[PDB]
């Protein structure tokens, strides 16, 4: 293909997607159960005749959050996070360090698929001390995530190389949402890069004997907080940049695009105590203060949600749409591409809601731990992400491979989305409502029947969601199958423009722009309030250290 | 046309950002609230309590749970309590209604979660720390603890009681 | 002016509103 010669950075975006989204497959399998479970059915019996690897309910869980929530995310963010701005610039990302980072993830990922296949990692997604796993598991995971900062010097290489040939330009808006996004990353992974470093890694090797829970737990929600605006950013950057396109529309704001992924950059990390209010040894003063900043990082959302709205609107109305209800309904709601991230967008509101009763400290000591949890993270990720995702391949598939999507193909694509996205919906009502009746997360309670009686109404919306999101699933996979497996290429396809959005432009604010393209700057800025709501409570920790053995108890 | 579209949009929208705002500025003085009264004692002691939790069996206020309960203070008790794979001791925790009650938990082995349903009590318990937290009950009768932290296999099945006298 | 758009914010406002009032409430119920 002459196509990949002169872009390669497409061969090597299609294999970031596609390994993406066969975790994705792999991790949802267990899904259906898990909803079935929390519907009190228990379904475990037939999983295991269909996959008799596997052991428990939580060797499940552990491959689900992993496969679904750490790799699936991790990849779409670096097919999106390089390619998207790439194509903006009009410029070739360094192909060597493309592959290398594709390489690494595969193989971290190969490495701790072992251990989690053959029962000796089941200690979930967390992997809280003193459960002990296997030391492939820590060291795959910890292979896995670095291949991440091979991303981050691609865009930063990218956007100084761009910069080199147009001295005072300011950042492409694209490429402005990629560098702020990777170097938001960068500062975030520090702190499960050290809880692996220092302390994880040389327990599972057996280099040391025990290892503090509270150190540990500190550091990994240090990166476990901004972690999700990693997995939620990518989608972002599609909401705004093309989606307003294939709405029929144009991006209403520039500056307010930027100022959302900005304020992103100084609040996604020094908030991860709103993790640990139910935590002992850690001062209810810098609660506070992280559940304030928390409650500030809300705002970026706050501000997409009417930017968004706007520009959908605009759209709406371009086509015809009159009255309060007239813009909805003239929307391309035939496109799959246009419906995934809407619905998602929708879903969002609910879950955005959750997340400011959860940041709320006290208020925290009625949800934690439950089913709520799942509930809200549900609406976030595994609807709005995930969708955003599934949405982008009818229209970022052909862009890779010059494959085209068939009618019948957009229609099954409708069919799916519409599906995951109210399978995901009734889920939420069943495990909000079942974690207000203090039904625990985490938990095979189908094996306890008779624990949770009040819980009988909303068990009834977990059995139907499973139903519902098994149909789905299945349909994706044949839907997508038969995207990848298809014999017909249209090199013209693969040639074409991304359907990036034009932008309503005002006299504005230049300066504010300007003000925001202080990139360096800002970073520091970041850098400081990750010292000062981490640094004192991480001094006492240090100074106070009290390892304990570790514990296989599965 | 757009030029007209867009003004109207950034000036609405800069009405809903203070709006929002001033949302979240309300929310953040009604959590203020709860830290000044008698609820906010669920809220675990920053403190830091070591212990070795390879002994606490064996040695020092867990070892003996049919002594967990001390008085305190004139309507004050403290509990320790112990949550260990897969169960709390004492079983029953026994407490007088209208008693403030000081539970001191800890573990022997992994964490553990220690959730009182009905009340807003739900620490998580971390070998080597003591987790305190403060509440009186107001009602007679059995409150069931669950444990909200996977702990291993054990883990849907760990449940322990508090009985609360008249 | 952005009608739909102000819409969207309302829903968003009064479901913030009835999950955090909400959980307040439970929260003091259970105090
Ligand atoms: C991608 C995934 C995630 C995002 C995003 C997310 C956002 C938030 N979360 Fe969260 N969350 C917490 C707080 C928040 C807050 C304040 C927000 C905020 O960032 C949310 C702000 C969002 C909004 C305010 C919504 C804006 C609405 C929009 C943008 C839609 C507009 C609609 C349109 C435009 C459509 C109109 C179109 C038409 C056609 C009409 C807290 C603590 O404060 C905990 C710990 C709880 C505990 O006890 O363990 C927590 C736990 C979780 C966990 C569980 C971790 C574990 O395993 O223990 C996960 C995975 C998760 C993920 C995610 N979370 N969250
Ligand atoms: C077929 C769709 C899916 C269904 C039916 C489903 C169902 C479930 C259920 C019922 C739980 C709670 C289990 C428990 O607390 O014991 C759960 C956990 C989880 N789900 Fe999903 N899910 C699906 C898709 C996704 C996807 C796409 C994501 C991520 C992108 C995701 C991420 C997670 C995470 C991180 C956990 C928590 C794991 C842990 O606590 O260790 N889910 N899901
Ligand atoms: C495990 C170790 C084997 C790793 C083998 C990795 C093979 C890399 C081949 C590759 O994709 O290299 C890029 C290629 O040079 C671009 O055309
Ligand atoms: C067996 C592991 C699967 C290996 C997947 C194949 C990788 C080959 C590859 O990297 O593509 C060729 C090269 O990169 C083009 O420039
Ligand atoms: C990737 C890195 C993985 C970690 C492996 C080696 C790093 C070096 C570890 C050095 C070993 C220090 C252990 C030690 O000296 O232990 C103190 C002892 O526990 C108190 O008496
Ligand atoms: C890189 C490839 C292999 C790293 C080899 C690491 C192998 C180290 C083995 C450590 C081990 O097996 O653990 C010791 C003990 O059981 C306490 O967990
Ligand atoms: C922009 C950044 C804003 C940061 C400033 C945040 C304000 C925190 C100050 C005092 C909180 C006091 C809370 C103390 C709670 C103790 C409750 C108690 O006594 O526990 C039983
Ligand atoms: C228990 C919870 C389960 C219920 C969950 C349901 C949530 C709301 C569902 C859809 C909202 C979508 C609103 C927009 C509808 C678009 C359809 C439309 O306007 O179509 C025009 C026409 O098709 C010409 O294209
Ligand atoms: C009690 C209440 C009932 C419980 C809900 C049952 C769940 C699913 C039903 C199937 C719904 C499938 C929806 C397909 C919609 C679709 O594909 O719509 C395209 C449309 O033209 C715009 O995008
Ligand atoms: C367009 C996007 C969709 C966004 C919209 C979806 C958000 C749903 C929000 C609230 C529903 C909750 C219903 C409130 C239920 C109240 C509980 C109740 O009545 O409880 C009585 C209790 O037993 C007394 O002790
Ligand atoms: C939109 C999707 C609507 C889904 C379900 C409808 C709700 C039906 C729930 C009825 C509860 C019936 C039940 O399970 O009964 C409880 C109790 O055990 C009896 O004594
Ligand atoms: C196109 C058709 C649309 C279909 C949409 C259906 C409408 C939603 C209502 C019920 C779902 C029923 C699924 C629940 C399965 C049985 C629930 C169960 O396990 O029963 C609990 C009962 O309380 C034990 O005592
Ligand atoms: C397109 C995908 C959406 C499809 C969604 C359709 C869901 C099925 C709805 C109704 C049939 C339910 C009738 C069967 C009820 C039997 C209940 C049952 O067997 O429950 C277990 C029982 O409690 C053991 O003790
Ligand atoms: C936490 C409580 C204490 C801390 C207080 C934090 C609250 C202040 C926040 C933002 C101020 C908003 C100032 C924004 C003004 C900039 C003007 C602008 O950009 O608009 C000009 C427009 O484009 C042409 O008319
Ligand atoms: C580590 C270095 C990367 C982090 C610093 C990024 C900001 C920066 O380097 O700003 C100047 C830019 O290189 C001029 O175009
Ligand atoms: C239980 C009851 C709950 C109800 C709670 C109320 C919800 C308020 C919602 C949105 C406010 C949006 C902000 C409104 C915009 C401000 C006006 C503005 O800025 O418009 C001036 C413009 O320049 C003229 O051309
Ligand atoms: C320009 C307009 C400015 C006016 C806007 C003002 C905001 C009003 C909202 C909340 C006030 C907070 C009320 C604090 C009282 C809390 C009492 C409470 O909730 O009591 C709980 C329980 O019953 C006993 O502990
Ligand atoms: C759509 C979602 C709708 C969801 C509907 C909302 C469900 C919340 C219900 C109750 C929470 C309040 C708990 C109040 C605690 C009292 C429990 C109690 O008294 O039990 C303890 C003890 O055992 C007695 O002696
Ligand atoms: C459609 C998908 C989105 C999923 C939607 C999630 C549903 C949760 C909604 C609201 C929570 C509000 C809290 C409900 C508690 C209200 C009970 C109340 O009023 O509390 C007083 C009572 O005395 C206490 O014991
Ligand atoms: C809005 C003003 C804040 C008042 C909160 C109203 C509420 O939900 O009451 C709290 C609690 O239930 C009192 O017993
Ligand atoms: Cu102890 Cu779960
Ligand atoms: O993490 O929210
Ligand atoms: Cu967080």
């Amino acid at each position: 293909s002459r196509v990949y010669e002169a872009y390669p950075e497409k061969k090597a975006t299609l294999y970031f997607l596609v390994l993406g989204f066969l975790a994705l497959i792999v991790g949802s399998l267990f899904g259906p159960f898990q909803a079935l479970n929390y519907g009190n059915v228990d379904a475990y019996p037939l999983l295991k005749r269909l996959l008799p690897f596997v052991q428990s309910y939580y060797q499940g869980l552990t491959l689900h959050g992993v496969l679904n929530a750490i790799v699936f995310t991790q990849l779409f963010a670096q097919a999106i996070m390089v390619y998207l701005p790439a194509r903006e610039l009009n410029m070739r990302p360094n192909m060597g360090l493309m592959w290398l980072s594709w390489w690494m993830a595969f193989i971290g990922l190969v490495v701790f698929a072992l251990p989690l296949l053959a029962n000796e990692a089941t200690v979930l997604y967390t992997f809280y001390p003193p459960l002990k796993g296997h030391w492939a598991f820590y060291l795959g995971a910890s292979v896995f995530v670095l291949s991440t900062w091979v991303s981050i010097y691609i865009v930063l290489d990218l956007w100084r190389r761009w910069k080199a040939a147009n001295p005072g330009k300011v950042t492409p808006l694209v490429t402005y949402m990629a560098v702020v996004f990777w170097l938001m990353w960068f500062l975030a992974s520090l702190g499960l890069v050290l809880e692996a470093v220092l302390f994880l890694l040389p327990w599972s090797f057996g280099l040391v004997e025990g290892v503090d829970p509270l150190v540990a737990r500190t550091l990994f929600w240090w990166t476990g907080h901004p972690i999700v605006y990693f997995w939620l950013l990518p989608a972002y950057a599609i909401i705004y940049t093309i989606l307003p396109k294939q709405a029929g529309g144009k991006l209403v704001s520039d500056p307010m695009a930027r100022l959302a992924f900005l304020l992103f950059l100084l609040l996604s990390t020094p908030v991860g105590f709103h993790h640990q209010f139910a935590d002992p040894g850690i001062d209810p003063t810098w609660k506070m203060i992280h559940s304030v900043l928390t409650l500030f990082v809300a705002v970026p959302s706050l501000m997409t949600a009417f930017t968004v709205a706007a520009s959908l609107e605009f759209a709406g109305r371009l086509r015809g749409g009159r009255g309060l209800f007239g813009w909805i309904r003239a929307l391309p709601w035939d496109n799959p591409a246009f419906v995934a991230p809407v619905l998602g967008l929708l879903g969002f509101i609910p879950g955005g809601a959750g997340g400011i009763v959860n940041a709320s400290f006290t208020l925290d000591y009625v949800v934690h731990n439950t089913a709520w949890v799942p509930g809200h993270f549900h609406l976030q990720v595994a609807s709005l992400v995930t969708l955003t995702a599934m949405g982008s391949l009818y229209w970022l598939l052909p862009n890779l491979t010059g494959k085209p999507i068939s009618d019948a193909q957009r229609r099954l694509g409708l069919a799916v989305v519409w599906l995951w996205f109210l399978g995901m919906m009734i889920m939420a009502v069943g495990l909000h409502w079942a974690g207000l009746l203090n039904v625990p997360r985490r938990a095979y309670i189908a094996q306890v029947p008779d624990a949770y009686p009040h819980a009988a109404v909303p068990m009834v919306f977990n059995v139907l969601a499973g139903i519902v999101l098994l149909v789905a699933l299945l349909l994706f996979i044949y839907g997508l199958f038969s995207v990848l497996l298809s014999r017909e290429r249209k090199p013209e396809l693969a040639e074409a423009p991304l359907p990036f959005a034009e932008v309503i432009s005002g006299p504005e604010d230049r300066r504010l722009v300007l003000a925001m393209d202080r990139i360096g700057f800002w970073f520091a800025v970041a850098a400081i309030l990750v010292v000062l709501a981490y640094g004192p409570t991480l001094v006492q920790l240090f100074g106070h250290l009290n390892p304990v053995p570790g514990w296989r108890l599965w | 046309d757009e030029h007209k579209a867009h003004k109207a949009i950034l000036a609405y929208e800069k009405g809903w950002l203070a709006f929002s705002l001033a949302m979240l500025f309300v929310f953040i003085a009604l959590i203020a609230y709860t830290l000044a009264t008698h609820t906010a004692g669920v809220i675990p002691a920053g403190k830091l309590e070591r212990v070795d939790p390879t002994t606490v069996r064996q040695e020092g206020p867990w070892a003996d749970p049919a002594q967990a309960v001390v008085q305190t203070g004139p309507n004050q008790y403290t509990v320790y309590v112990l949550a260990f794979a897969f169960g709390y001791q004492p079983n029953p925790i026994e407490v007088p209604q209208g008693a403030e009650i000081v539970f001191k938990i800890t573990s022997p082995d992994v964490i553990h979660g220690f959730h009182v349903e009905g009340t807003n009590i739900n620490v998580e318990v971390l070998p080597g720390e003591v987790s305190t937290v403060r509440y009186t009950f107001k009602r007679p009768g059995e409150y069931r603890i669950i444990c909200n932290q996977y702990c291993g296999l054990g883990h849907q099945n760990m449940f322990g009681t508090i009985v609360v006298k008249e | 002016k952005p009608k739909g758009a102000l819409a969207v914010i309302l829903v968003l406002t009064l479901t913030i509103l009835v999950f955090w009032l909400g959980v307040y409430a439970v929260f003091f119920a259970r105090g």
